[PDB]
């Protein structure tokens, strides 16, 4: 009414092949011999940045792995060659017809070989536990691909568990986790040992981080 | 040239929103400025603008309840929202549409507005130090509302190894973490600090990640 559609809605490309996402438009966005439907990348946190505009015109500062095709309805971003920073949502925008939009976005997912995860463990530390609580924390840093688990025991058995997922890191396509176990200062100080175990495609068995208080 | 958005972080059911945009360097009697809006979803919205000659033009949806306005002298635009609900939660954008491109060429970082009855907290920052060449430390942001909160490490001088986790809430407050890795002769050999910042609640705190 406008409507702008994109496809698909999420694609997996190895870094140096090609991406390619359409964007179909409702209705015509030309306009005095031009086409007003602009792309944008967008990155977690930050602003969308202007990509291509008018179409087919690079902006100004972008790479020129960048490329914009089409014409009417019927669009069209190419990333070719795919490298590393480009994993993020690509958007169309249209301003010509009333009212303006945005698609729904694409998400470039970078494809990468498999990788296993740092883990580190850390104790709480003794400002928290200067107040009433105590917090015991896990990072399961640069894996790949995204699916993972994380187990904790306390004394070796198995609630105040937060989990927090990262998205795929802008220079070496990793994604990372974060495991918060939270407790009260007296219930952690009536235990000794404390495990966070993280399983992931990249072996068959877990690994596994471990401290006594 | 230069957005930057500006404005309360947490407004009330029914209060009006209000932001404002500052732009340094070039005049807003030159061009189209506007604001967009993306949602916790993701979609994004486009608003409304203010033209160089003070010409306003709206999402139709929000028409009535929308206001864009400026001052001619301070070189900055105004966004005002009545009558807020909690589907007005949304990381705010003020942007620029240059007669060079016709497109959104220029954005402002953005500015988080969480609507919403519950009450500010500031968070707890707490260092997180070990209990191999190199060494991984984190900080741990706990306690907080509403969002956002950032993060950096030795001002921003230390970013190549960083992990900062999305917030996630839980009984009504946020909790964060971030991580950085350095090689293990460059710390405690050379002091390493987190700078949490909660603009919401006023609060700036530097933690040293101190060993043992």
């Amino acid at each position: 009414n406008i409507v702008l559609t994109q496809s698909p809605v999420s694609l997996a490309v190895s870094l140096g092949q090609r991406a390619t996402i359409s964007c179909r438009a409702s209705e015509s966005v030309d306009g005095y011999g031009n086409s007003f439907l602009h792309w944008f990348q967008q990155k977690p946190g930050q602003p969308p940045k202007l990509l291509i505009y008018l179409a087919s015109n690079l902006n100004s500062g972008v790479p020129a792995r960048f490329s914009g095709s089409g014409s009417r309805t019927d669009f069209t971003l190419t990333i070719d060659p795919v490298e590393a920073d480009d994993a993020a949502t690509y958007y169309c925008q249209q301003n010509n017809v009333d009212p303006w939009t945005f698609g729904g976005g694409t998400k470039l997912e970078i494809k990468r070989a498999d990788a296993a995860p740092t883990v580190s463990i850390f104790p709480p530390s003794s400002e928290q536990l200067t107040s009433g609580g105590a917090s015991v924390v896990c990072f399961l840093n640069n894996f790949y691909p995204k699916d993972i688990n994380v187990k904790w025991k306390i004394d070796g058995s198995e609630n105040g568990v937060l989990n927090s997922w990262t998205d795929q890191d802008s220079k070496d396509s990793t994604y990372s986790m974060s495991s918060t176990l939270t407790l009260t200062k007296d219930e952690y100080e009536r235990h000794n040992s404390y495990t966070c175990e993280a399983t992931h495609k990249t072996s068959t068995s877990p690994i596994v981080k471990s401290f006594n208080r | 040239v230069q957005l930057q958005e500006s404005g309360p972080s947490l407004v009330k059911p029914s209060q009006t929103l209000s932001l404002t945009c500052s732009v340094t360097g070039d005049s807003i009697t030159s061009g189209y400025w506007n604001w967009i809006r993306k949602f916790p979803g993701n979609k994004l919205e486009y608003m409304g603008y203010i033209s160089y000659s003070g010409s306003t033009y709206y999402n139709l949806s929000l028409r009535s309840r929308i206001s864009i306005t400026r001052d001619t002298s301070k070189n900055q635009y105004y966004l005002q929202l009545n009558s807020v609900t909690t589907e007005d939660t949304a990381t705010y954008y003020c942007a620029l549409i240059t007669t060079t491109t016709y497109a959104m060429d220029y954005w402002g970082q953005g500015t988080s507005v969480t609507v919403s009855s519950a009450k500010t907290t500031p968070p707890s920052v707490y260092p997180l130090a070990p209990g191999n060449s190199m060494v991984t430390l984190g900080c741990l942001v706990k306690g907080y509302f509403p969002e956002p909160v950032t993060v950096t490490w030795n001002s921003g001088s230390l970013s190549s190894g960083v992990h900062t986790f999305p917030a996630v809430l839980q009984s009504d407050l946020y909790t964060l973490s971030s991580s950085v890795t350095v090689p293990s002769s460059t710390w405690p050999s050379e002091t390493v600090t987190c700078n949490v910042a909660h603009p919401a609640s006023s609060t700036k705190v530097d933690k040293k990640i101190v060993p043992r």
